[PDB]
Parts: structure tokens; sequence; C-alpha cells
RNA sequence: CUCUGGCAUGUUGGAACAAUGUAGGUAAGGGAAGUCGGCAAGCCGGAUCCGUAACUUCGGGAUAAGGAUUGGCUCUAAGGG
RNA sequence: UACCUGGUUGAUCCUGCCAGUAGCAUAUGCUUGUCUCAAAGAUUAAGCCAUGCAUGUCUAAGUACGCACGGCCGGUACAGUGAAACUGCGAAUGGCUCAUUAAAUCAGUUAUGGUUCCUUUGGUCGCUCGCCACUUGGAUAACUGUGGUAAUUCUAGAGCUAAUACAUGCCGACGGGCGCUGACCCCCUUCGCGGGGGGGAUGCGUGCAUUUAUCAGUGGUGACUCUAGAUAACCUCGGGCCGAUCGCACGCCCCCCGUGGCGGCGACGACCCAUUCGAACGUCUGCCCUAUCAACUUUCGAUGGUAGUCGCCGUGCCUACCAUGGUGACCACGGGUGACGGGGAAUCAGGGUUCGAUUCCGGAGAGGGAGCCUGAGAAACGGCUACCACAUCCAAGGAAGGCAGCA
RNA sequence: GAAGCGUUUACUUUGAAAAAAUUAGAGUGUUCAAAGCAGGCCCGAGCCGCCUGGAUACCGCAGCUAGGAAUAAUGGAAUAGGA
RNA sequence: CGUCGCUACUACCGAUUGGAUGGUUUAGUGAGGCCCUCGGAUCGGCCCCGCCGGGGUGCCCUGGCGGAGCGCUG
């Protein structure tokens, strides 16, 4: 091509968007934003395929224009804004608040949350550096940057961030035995506790995580995102508690649920 | 073919005219097109010759030096009206702007004032 | 136009490479600056990404640093005496990144006297009296004079450098890139590097 | 000879030779400092590069090259170029139809720093990927191991 | 073309500048249509750098064929005792 | 479903092929009642094209003196709707085709500590001591008017008028601080000298971005010649930032007063950093047939070193000086391909054999080449210039072309 | 809990990352199927609405990681320049 | 089984320095773009400064015609 691509074929869209094959040929093609387009939800699908508030593309256009959708404390009129991970989607006219967190199967799930638990947000620091005049800066997993952070925050930690101010309310240190969530790959969406961090100079680090049920899994350091102090998560975990279950036990879970409801 | 200043040859030549040269307006940004132009020296082989009087003579040319046409519309910038009307400062600048009257048969008479900038 | 591509070359084994596309803009090259010595003529060329590159066709004044004295002064270039790349570049008096040039030493002389208060570059003295009689004495007080002789025990210039101050011209090596930055900054040669280039110039004609 | 055998003057750009050598310091011999860096990944900088006098802008230890990417080994084949040698890498290519392997080789031209003086033909060398040094050179010699020798009769 | 050395234009001079000749040149456009026949004349030509076919007794063909350059001036490198 | 049958003989066992047999994938023949999906000018000609369409765009929030409408409410800069036009943005996406292309493309993997990046998001925007600022300058559109031309989305002269177009350019913070330079003055061991410290008048630079040189070593790497500090300076008139911009409700202060000062919500804007979308060149491994292709590359860069040029950047990318290197029977080089690569398709014991022009990813091209303008991004072709091949109109003076887009 | 391996590889197992679509295959009466990713529970009419799914497997060779050390290759001390 | 004779088809050799159509190139000429060095058809500004003028009071605040400063410069 001769320049930037501004289309996304329906087949080429990310799987976790959970789009079908017959409605059309194209996909939302999310605009540039704080999160990469492979791990973001455009607002169009969130208000059409998640909550079914809108039926078509122009219907979700009208709702965004009327300015009730408020992501991360700011009203966003973009139909294809990249929501991302653990971003607070607050719709004040309906009084519901959503924290965007992967489900057990590595897919973003509708997580209704309380209004006072929407006033803060967790964030993963990615790069730490000092700017001109010796001012230390800090960039998070979002494209959000802050100045003057607490000198104890290092890379790949978690910072307790409150909305409408942008300051650091608190922070979570990256250490052994801390609850985390996997944010990419096969183990995406699995809640567990750090057990071991093996390191490889010149390459990606590998960490070992054990969940509540005792299942042990590994992943890259770039897919780690600590959301708890030791054992206690700092956010309301979604249904399923971020626990991975094999093909054997969701089947009997349906049969038990069906039998009870039958 | 129009005649272009500075060509300096009687006849027609082809020039790669860029934006804002003369005898050419670009259809898109950065477009340059090769066009035929006429030199700046005049001879017998010219259709017309645009000529501009620079000073007056002894009398009036019939139909030319009479019935002077007004400038269609006056100054708009808040300084171009001050230079024309010797406004000093805050001497009722708004009212001094020229108010153009409109007179159509199928309507009431009414005068129209323009929005003054800066 | 001029192309910087790698696909027009022969591959490592020596076989011929067939291009799979025509020339692309991102693999272009522009004509050389061929910077001369003269009144300042700097051209601006717009480069990849909307940025600006300063073509320096002619320079006459550069920003050269002493280094050993941490003294950087805006001085005038006289000519080019040696060029490691091509001998022709000296002949046409062209300023490139690493060619060594003669620069006027007056600003360094001015700083030297106003900092060290010792005659440098002078032959016999008592010739520019309306100012030099004042800089040397200054009729200064106890501490300032005591502050000037503490700048004296470390006040010493190499024989090669002081000889050039007699001639009024110092040879210096450019450090910047005329034709890219549009300026000809550099450093003054001292020590073994200065001796190495003097030998090269002497071998060239001496 | 010495290190000045060309039309220009070699020096490590991070080093200032002319550090105002006046009567407070005996002249000479004020031995000039030598720039050297640890290249990381556990490799040990050779003592020759720590204290040698050679100048090599492409040297992994005394030059402006950073090793990053793939680290791999090879066998020295020729040493008939300046500051650079060609090594041969032997590997086996699997063919599914015959369930058997196929012996293949690729020659790589790598930059050999002067710190590795004791290099013959046939030795095992570990090379690290760096920025393109020449048209066909992208790896730089990091460690030299002898080929069942270390004694010569 | 000139110096040393030699000579007086080859057994006569003067004046003119017709034809025909002998010897030497040039010729637009065409280019062997001339002639028994390209006879005669014309083209090419030295040196440097390329590049050279069929065939062959493998030696040759071969300066094959074909192409480029060549002045003056000011320099710069290399080749020694 | 891990399968065979006919045919050499007078007859028999074999070798062995021919024929039969089943699928799919092109065409064709005959026939055809219903209904749901659904390929479709790839194969020969990436051959040639009439006509029509396929890229345009305005919110309260850049610029409205069109009467083209219209509230007039009537003595006022602009009610409001607004054509046109300037401005900004897009037009580099998409769509089509598969000609070229055989370590090339492409796939997996990895790097940019070797670069660029419109936009989005988040930082930054009194950090600089330095007679318009209650707002500076000139033109140009649209518009009126005079035409030329056979013709074109061709345009000239004349007369106005604006900016978030194009330029110019302050106040303010702003009181100072810091580092050099240091008139002198004061306390001093005092003593006939040195003194150890303070203040300090006066001048010079002060911020971010750039280009050098030097010093030390707040955070970061596996590893910086990293980031951040300190010093000396530079800072390019086709020349960096340090808001002369636009809407919405309208309010507070009134000592001084009384006519000013303050105010919220936005939009637009930016030098630079981060981010996003990328892009680009690289690392390792992997490609069909051919030796009636065995030696190629190197004058004309072939392999490497040094110093440069150029490029967004690393690199023989290019130049100069050097060294004589580099690749090959583990198939180099050359040639062919009815070769775009891959995901995949057909067949189906296992192993394999063919096929992938074709909807997804990547590449390439726009009749064949070549060269450029604008832009963050094009060597763009529903952009321009030139040549070649075709081809349209003409009043023969010129002018206009690119369906491998949809039809 | 920090450091190295008292060889270096091939090999085998594990884990990471490996686009979707296609394939195999889980669920789902499309009226059955090819398909598709939907769908199901009650309504006594206030149900001023409840429960789900949109799995999983394979992804050759090459590259990364952690266990094993049987087969295979490769070395250590012979002028001792050995531990 | 082969020559010989007749008839068809398929290739092969072959004078013709045969012919035709592609591809890659030497050399010569060389459009056009871009860059550099010039060039300056024009277009402004200052110096306006022959004058009427003049105001803090012939010492011009200037309202404008006008020569043109026969220059400095974009
Ligand atoms: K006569
Ligand atoms: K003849
Ligand atoms: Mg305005
Ligand atoms: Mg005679
Ligand atoms: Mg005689
Ligand atoms: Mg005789
Ligand atoms: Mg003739
Ligand atoms: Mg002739
Ligand atoms: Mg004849
Ligand atoms: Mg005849
Ligand atoms: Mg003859
Ligand atoms: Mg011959
Ligand atoms: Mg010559
Ligand atoms: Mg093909
Ligand atoms: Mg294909
Ligand atoms: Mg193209
Ligand atoms: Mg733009
Ligand atoms: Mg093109």
């Amino acid at each position: 091509a001769r320049g930037p691509k501004k289309h996304l074929k329906r087949v080429a869209a990310p799987k976790h968007w959970m789009l079908d094959k017959l409605t059309g040929v194209f996909a939302p093609r999310p605009s540039t934003g704080p999160h990469k387009l492979r791990e973001c939800l455009p607002l169009i699908i969130f208000l059409r395929n998640r909550l079914k508030y809108a039926l078509t593309g122009d219907e979700v256009k009208k709702i965004c224009m009327q300015r009730f959708i408020k992501i991360d404390g700011k009203v966003r009129t973009d139909i294809t804004y990249p929501a991302g991970f653990m971003d607070v989607i607050s719709i004040d006219k309906t009084g519901e608040n959503f924290r965007l967190i992967y489900d057990t199967k590595g897919r973003f799930a509708v997580h209704r949350i309380t209004p006072e638990e929407a006033k803060y947000k967790l964030c993963k620091v990615r790069k730490i550096f000092v700017g001109t005049k010796g001012i230390p800066h800090l960039v998070t997993h979002d494209a959000r940057t802050i100045r003057y952070p607490d000198p104890l925050i290092k890379v790949n930690d978690t910072i307790q961030i409150d909305l409408e101010t942008g300051k650091i309310t608190d922070f979570i240190k990256f250490d052994t035995g801390n609850l985390c969530m996997v944010t990419g790959g096969a183990n995406l969406g699995r809640i567990g506790v750090i057990t071991n961090r093996e390191r490889h100079p010149g390459s990606f680090d590998v960490v070992h995580v054990k969940d509540a049920n005792g299942n042990s899994f590994a992943t890259r350091l770039s897919n780690i995102f600590v959301i708890g102090k030791g054992n206690k998560p700092w956010i309301s975990l979604p249904r399923g508690k971020g626990i991975r279950l094999t093909i054997a036990e969701e089947r009997d879970k349906r049969l038990a649920a069906k039998q009870s409801s039958g | 073919f129009p005649m272009k200043q500075g060509v300096l040859t009687h006849g027609r030549v082809r020039l790669l005219l860029s934006k804002g040269h003369s005898c050419y307006r670009p259809r898109r940004t950065g477009e340059r097109k090769r066009k035929s132009v006429r030199g700046c020296i005049v001879d017998a082989n010219l259709s017309v010759l645009n000529l501009v009087i620079v000073k007056k003579g002894e009398k009036d040319i019939p139909g030319l030096t009479d019935t002077t046409v007004p400038r269609r519309l006056g100054p708009k910038r808040a300084s171009r009206i001050r230079k024309l009307f010797n406004l000093s400062k805050e001497d009722d600048v708004r009212q001094y702007v020229v108010r153009k009257p409109l007179n159509k048969e199928g309507k009431k008479p009414r005068t129209k004032a323009p929005k003054i900038q800066r | 136009g001029i192309s910087r591509d790698n696909w027009h070359k022969r591959r490592k084994t020596g076989g011929k490479r067939k291009p799979y596309h025509k020339k692309r803009k991102y693999e272009l090259g522009r004509p050389a600056a061929n910077t001369k010595i003269g009144p300042r003529r700097i051209h601006t060329v717009r480069v990849r990404g909307g940025n600006k590159k300063y073509r320096a066709l002619r320079l006459d004044v550069g920003n050269f640093s002493w280094g050993s004295e941490c003294c950087t002064r805006k001085t005038r270039i006289i000519d080019v005496v040696y060029n490691a790349s091509n001998n022709e570049l000296v002949r046409t008096k062209t300023l490139v990144k690493n060619c060594i040039v003669l620069i006027d030493s007056t600003p360094y002389r001015q700083w030297y006297e106003s900092h060290y208060a010792l005659p440098l570059g002078r032959k016999k003295g008592a010739k520019l009296t309306p100012e030099e009689e004042e800089i040397l004495n200054k009729k200064r007080s106890k501490k300032i004079q005591k502050k000037y002789d503490e700048r004296k025990k470390n006040a010493k210039i190499s024989s090669l450098l002081e000889e050039q101050f007699q001639q009024g011209k110092l040879l210096a090596c450019i450090a910047s890139r005329p034709g890219q930055c549009g300026r000809a900054d550099g450093y003054v040669l001292e020590g073994k590097e200065l001796e190495f280039y003097l030998r090269k110039i002497k071998a060239r004609k001496g | 000879a010495d290190i000045q055998t060309e039309r220009a003057y070699q020096k490590q750009p991070t080093i200032f030779q002319n550090k105002k050598r006046v009567l407070l310091g005996e002249t000479g011999k004020e031995k000039l400092p030598r720039y050297y860096k640890n290249i990381g990944l556990g490799f040990k900088t050779p003592k020759e590069a720590i204290e040698g006098t050679y100048i090599d802008k492409k040297c992994p230890f005394t030059g402006n090259v950073s090793i990053r990417g793939r680290i791999l080994s090879g066998v020295v084949t020729k040493m008939k170029m300046q500051r650079t040698i060609v090594i041969r890498r032997d590997y086996l290519h699997y063919i599914r139809k015959y369930n058997r392997f196929e012996k293949r080789h690729k020659n790589m031209s790598v930059h050999l720093s002067p710190c590795f003086r004791d290099v013959q033909i046939g030795d095992i060398v570990t090379v690290g990927e760096c920025r393109p040094l020449s048209k066909t050179v992208r790896f730089n010699v990091l460690k030299v191991t002898k080929a069942a020798g270390t004694k010569k009769q």
C-alpha cells in the first residue's frame, strides 16, 4: 500500500469481538487510541453486540452524539473509540457502570460495577523515565502519562489511579506471591498469583502463575498485569473469578444448570 | 491564447505553469500543467489588447470617462475603514461602516450592513 | 532519480538480482551539497516526514571549540588544507564532515588574554597599546590579582599551538555535517592528532 | 606498525587525549584512557581489548556497535579479509517424504575484532547479531574457542 | 624543417596564360547507372581503452569485424639513487 | 471400504503395458417441475474501448456586504436559512488484475541500543528577564464589468472585499534568581608584610528544540556513545516554539468608584515527549524444472577496511584511497516456468500426488518505460511532464487521452 | 535467594507465542440438511424481564523455555604447557 | 529378412553470409524532470523632500498632486 490502512475486513477482525460473517464485509476498524486495535473494543460493538442498546451502525451513532457515554471520566463521541482493558464505561443517564475486563475465555465481558468503584482505575506502568529539568515521568499501559510519580514505582507495576484527577492514589508493586491477571495469549483472562519470575537476558521474561484451584501456567512478562496485593484483588472480579476450567467441567455445569432449570 | 509577462518572444511557447504563475489555475494542490502562452511583445497577430489609461487628457471620452462606477462594496476590516474615514480611536467605529441599501420590487426596502472583522 | 536501494547491486555470491518493483520515493538520493567557502548561502530541502534539512552551499563562519580550554568561539574559516577522503576536495575548497581547515585565532586570543592575562600570539609587544596596556595591568585588587596567578601555574600552551597563534591561523577539524545541519562546527587540533596532520600536510608539500 | 596507517586519524570518540597536560602532571607518560564496555549476555570482555591500543569502531567492546538479536556459533573457514572473517554453519534440513535429513551449510561473513589475536582456521566462534556493518556483514565475533588444540608441535 | 659542409635548379633565357596535353587538386545532388572488368581515383590508416565470428593442420584466422578517445593549460599521485 | 477386471497363448504361469473403474474441474451435448445456498471474461489478448457513474466534504463553534430567501421593527457592525468562493481535510483507503518476480515475493521468528510517522490518547504551552497590544500590514477569491478562442473543467485585462489563507509583531508574568566579570567597602591572625572570609555598584549570558566541544555520574538496560545534569558557545531571512483565532449561556468586583478589572464551559491551534495506526530496511530457516548450464563475480562495486557524500536511518547506497577478496558438486552461476507467495483445495489406510488467476494476509501494476509536484504518507496514474505504441476533435492554428474500477 | 555448570550438540517430553476464514469437532430442531452463530424460560399482561453460547483440537520445518540423558556425534591429562 | 517400385504421414540435413517475432545489452544521439551557477520581464518599500504646508511653536505634526531619491533594497 501507499499509506495508512483505514479499513478492517469482517473476517480479519479480532476473534474476541465475536462478530459474525453475514451482516457485512467490513469491521468497525477502531480509531487510534490508548489501546492497540487487536486488544480493544470499539464502542460500536459494545453498544450493539454486548448490550444490544443499538441495532445498526447509525443507531449507535445517535447515542454517542447525545453524549451519555463517558469513558474513563470523559465523554467520547467517537463511534469507533478503542475502549481497551479495565476502562470505566460510565453511562450516567442509565446509571450503569462497566469495567472492561476479560472473561475466563480471553474475551471482554460485560462487568457491571458500582458507581463509587468506578471513581478509580488500575494501570500498568510500562516505561519509567526522567524528563527535562530532572522531572520523572511515567507512562502506563494506556497512552496516559503522568509526571512526578512516587520513586518506588518501577516498570511493569500497577498504579492505583483515580478518575477526574489523573493522580496516583496508590500503587501495587510487582513481586512474588501477588495476584495478577494475564492480558494476552493462550492464558489470557486467567486470575492467579505469581509463583516464579524466570528471566532471560536479551529476550522476554517468563513468569509462572498458580490460580486458586492450583493449576499452574506460564506466560510472558508483557502479558502480566498485577491487580491485587498478594491475594486480595483490588477490583470486583467478573463472574467465574478468572478461573480456567477445561472442556470437561463446563459441560457438566450446563447439564447441572439445565437440570436445575428444567 | 493569453499573453504572459516576461516570455520575451513574439509568438507562442509552452510553459510548465505551476501554482499562481498566470494563465492557469491548478485543479489540485501541487499540480503543474504545460500550457501554451503568448509572448509579451505585441504585433499584428493579436485578437485583443488590454490597455489601461494612467493619466487624463483634455476632455472626456464618450461612454468611457463618465458615469463613474462605484466600488461594489466598502471596507470590512476594522482598520481599512479607519484609513478610509480617518477614524482615530473608538469614534463610533461600528456606525461609520458603509451600509449598503437593498431595493427589490417584490419586497420592502431595507439596508444591509456587513460584519466587521478585527 | 538517484536511488539508494540495495536491489540494484549484485548479491553476495555475485549473481544478478532482478528488481521486483520500480523505484520508490523512500529510497531516493539527492545531489551532494558540495559546500564551498564564501558568503552564507543555505538552502532548505524538505525531507521524509515533512522535516527540514539545511543544505549549506557556502559557509564562511563556523563554531569551533578549543576543547583543552573548554573555549568555543564563533570564528571564520580561511581555507581547507587536508582531506582524508579525496585530495580533490581540498583543491576545490570543500567543507565536509572530517576535513581539517584553518580558522582565525583572534577570538581564542581575546579569551586567552581576558582569562590568563599572558601575551599570546604577540611577537614583541607594545603595539596595540590602547587596549593591551589595560588588560595586563587592570590595577586590580589583592584577591583578583591573587585570583589571576592561580590561573597562571596552569597557564601554558603547547609549542605547536603557540606557533600557530604567531601565524594568526589555527587548523581545526570539522565535527558537524554541512549539507545536513547547514553549519560547520568543529574542534581545534591538539596533541598527537595535531602532529599527525602536520606530518600529512608536510608530506603533501614540504 | 602503530594504529595510524591510513589517511585519517583514529581515536575512540568518547576519549579526549588533550586533557590539558601541564606542569602539574608529569609529561610523560600520561597513558591515555581506553573506552571499553561490557556487551552483556554473560560474555566477558577480553583482556586484549581492555588494554590494547588498536582502534576499531566496529569492535563489540571498543566500538560503537550493540549486540542484540540472535546469538549463534560457527566454524572459521577463511581469514583473508581485513578485520572480518567468513564462518561456515552446518545444519540438517528435514524432509518429511523420506523421513530423513539433508546436510546444508550457510557461509556468514562476520567482523573479527583485533582483540582476538589467537584465531586460526577451524575454530569455533560465537557471533552476535548487530547493525549492518558492511554489505553482507551483520554479525560480530563475541567469543573464540580453540578447535581441540591449544598446543602446537 | 634546420646547423657544419656544398650548390645554383641540372645543355638556354624573356614575355604571355589560347586550344590540346603531361603532373596535381576541388566539385552541389545521386553513388558504379560508367566499363570487358571499380581501370583510375577515392575510403581506411598512428597510438590508448574496449571488443572480436565462421572455420582450423589448434599454431592461426586477428590490426578479424565493430566502438570510444586523442589539442592546449594548471595540477595531483605512482614508479629511483 | 487398505478392492480390482478385459486384452499377447492351441492351452498355462509371469513381466508388462493398453483398455476398463471412481472422484473433482473446465467445456460441451440432451433434458429439466419445486425450493435454499451459490461460482461466474482467470486460462487465449496485463489486447482495444464509445457512453454513464465510480471522491467528496460545514458544526453553535475559520471567512457571507449574492437578494437567492427571510425575521425587519425603524435607526442598528453581524437575526436566521444560506448558493458561490477562499480556507482545512480527504482524494496514498477501497475496488480490479496476476504481467513481472525463483532467497526475489511470501510464511514463521527476531531487531531497529540503526529510523520516520497525519491522526487518536496523555503530557507541555507566564519555566526565556528581553506612540497598535482594547488587535498591526498587503493582496486575493467569490462578486460587478470588458472580452479572446472552432474547441477544453482555457482563461486576460479592470474594479472591490475578508481569514484559523499569507505576513508582521508586542504587553504580560517580571519581583528577581543563577553563573561569569568584578568599582569599592566591611570584619579579620593583625604588625612592619601576608592575611581567612563576607557583602557588593557596573557590564555579559540565561527556557525548550538544533549543532558542536568539554566535565561529572537522578533514574534505565543484558549491554548506550541511554535518559537526566554542569560548562563554553552556535542557533541557518525559501530562517523552530514561546496563541493578534472561533462559539455558548451570562455573571462577580466595586474601595479606587461608575468604567474598568475579573471570571466557567468548550472548539481550533501548536515546538517537543509518550501512545496509536503504521511504514521501511534488516536476523535465522524454508521454493519448482534444468549440468545438451561447472565454474561465476570483479575495467562498469565484485568482497572487505578507512574517511566522507547521500538517505528518515545501519549498510559499497555512492565517491576517494587501499587490501584481493566473495560464491560454488551440501549444485554456485546461467536458463525455463503454461511461477504472484501464503492461509488453503482435490484425492484420501498409512506415506504421498497434483492444485492454489480466485473474496483473508503480503507483494506488484495501472498501454510500455522514465522523471517529478503536493502531502505525514505516492515515484500516485479516476495527479502532472516527456518519449514510444495506439487513438479522439479541429475552422488544420491547436486541443484532449488511459475501464488489469462498476456496468 | 543471588552466581556458574564439574563440555557442545543432535534426540525426546513440557510450556510460551503462533490472524481469521477453511479442517476436525462441543452446544444449538434452519420445519430436516447444506448452512448460521445463534438461542432458551416463563407472561397468571406488567415478565414495569431472566438465563446462556459465540468452545476445544491441529498448525509441518525454523526460532524461544524448562525437565530426561538411553542411543549418536564431539572434546579434557602424553614432550604434561595437567587438576 | 532386406533392397527395389507406388502412395500417404512424421521429423532430419541443406546453399540461400534465408526470413519473422520476442528478450538482454555495447556505442552514438538524446526529450523531460530535478539540483547547482547565473539571469533579471516585471512588482513593491525606504530615501518622499520641486510644493503648496506648517506645530510641539525659516526650526514642517502634515491634508495630497507632483518631479522622481536618477540611489539603498526586498
Ligand atoms: K601567349
Ligand atoms: K559497375
Ligand atoms: Mg474574527
Ligand atoms: Mg625548375
Ligand atoms: Mg638555370
Ligand atoms: Mg648534367
Ligand atoms: Mg560530387
Ligand atoms: Mg556529395
Ligand atoms: Mg553496369
Ligand atoms: Mg553500359
Ligand atoms: Mg587500384
Ligand atoms: Mg576475415
Ligand atoms: Mg583534455
Ligand atoms: Mg506469470
Ligand atoms: Mg493466490
Ligand atoms: Mg502502483
Ligand atoms: Mg496533510
Ligand atoms: Mg505512474
